[PDB]
């Protein structure tokens, strides 16, 4: 981007960018959360 | 050429100054879309 472009608009292309990689994040945490309870809720069978 | 008959030239394996340009201020006009005209010196295409 900095290669071939200013800062002034540079500056909105990354920011595009890191919203959309943010969100990636954001979705694989909370898969990450919702599908640890399940193996959690497995692990508490087991034990019993 | 005229416009109707525009006339291409095609570039290849050379190094290019782009600074050589912008230059000559009286009534050159500039209107780089897609990256700047700083930026690109410090770049590599295939051809142009």
């Amino acid at each position: 981007i900095l290669s071939r472009l200013d800062p002034p608009e540079a500056e909105v292309q990354i920011d595009r960018l890191i919203t959309g990689r943010l969100q990636s994040l954001q979705t694989y945490v909370t898969q990450q959360l919702i599908r640890a309870a399940e193996i959690r809720a497995s692990a508490n069978l087991a034990a019993t | 050429a005229s416009v109707y008959a525009w006339n291409r030239k095609r570039i290849s394996n050379c190094v290019a100054d782009y600074s050589v340009l912008y230059n000559f201020a009286p009534f050159f006009t500039f209107k780089c879309y897609g990256v700047s005209p700083t930026k690109l010196n410090d770049l590599c295409f295939t051809n142009v």
